[PDB]
């Protein structure tokens, strides 16, 4: 799961097979760390029209 | 069913014969119109390519 954002910890609680989470319109907003398995928050990187 | 337009009135009609109101009720009726959208922008680089 290749991507760039600003990754924080969450209150999300996943079930202890899933990996990923997604939101509404299927884009990714959280992932479960594979070597201690808290469950980041994902945002995009700020951006906006100039 | 076949669906009914309105009741049916035959109207009280002479030549000679008038209907005058001999009283009143105000009435507020409330009307509701759109004026603007959402506002939107999109970055089509970023939407196209991520
Ligand atoms: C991964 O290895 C480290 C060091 O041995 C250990 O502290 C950690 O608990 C391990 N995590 C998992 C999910 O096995
Ligand atoms: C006119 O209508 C009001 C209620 O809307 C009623 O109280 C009043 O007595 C009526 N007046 C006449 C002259 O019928």
């Amino acid at each position: 799961l290749t991507g760039t954002g600003v990754l924080t910890e969450s209150n999300k609680k996943f079930l202890p097979f899933q990996q990923f989470g997604r939101d509404i319109a299927d884009t990714t907003d959280a992932v479960r760390d594979p070597q201690t398995l808290e469950i980041l928050d994902i945002t995009p990187c700020s951006f906006g029209g100039v | 069913y076949t669906m009914s337009l309105g009741v049916e009135n035959s109207v009280a009609y002479s030549n000679n014969s008038i209907a005058i109101p001999t009283n009143f009720t105000i009435s507020v009726t409330t009307e509701i119109l759109p004026v603007s959208m959402t506002k939107t922008s999109v970055d089509c680089t970023m939407y196209i390519c991520g």
